[PDB]
């Protein structure tokens, strides 16, 4: 190899992390940005679902 | 330590919580869904 080896033949660093889901524990959760909190008003709240 | 000689293939793992315990300490174990809810 070389420092500035090209495509094709440069080393090439993988992660294939495998998604699975079974008895085992399932968890799986979602994108929940935490946003800011409000009170006095007629609302939408979602509290850990 | 004659517990145990190693644990080979393994799973899961959590260690903390250094806290202490005419007296009693009731125990309650169980399993459901792949959950092992403790009292």
């Amino acid at each position: 190899f070389q420092p500035t080896n090209g495509v094709g033949y440069q080393p090439y660093r993988v992660v294939v992390l495998s998604f699975e889901l079974l008895h085992a524990p399932a968890t799986v959760c979602g994108p929940k940005k935490s946003t800011n909190l409000v009170k006095n008003k007629c609302v939408n709240f979602n509290f850990n679902g | 330590f004659r517990v145990y000689s190693s644990a080979n293939n393994c799973t899961f793992e959590y260690v903390s919580q250094p806290f202490l315990m005419k007296n009693l300490r009731e125990f309650v174990f169980k399993n459901i869904d792949g959950y092992f809810k403790i009292y």
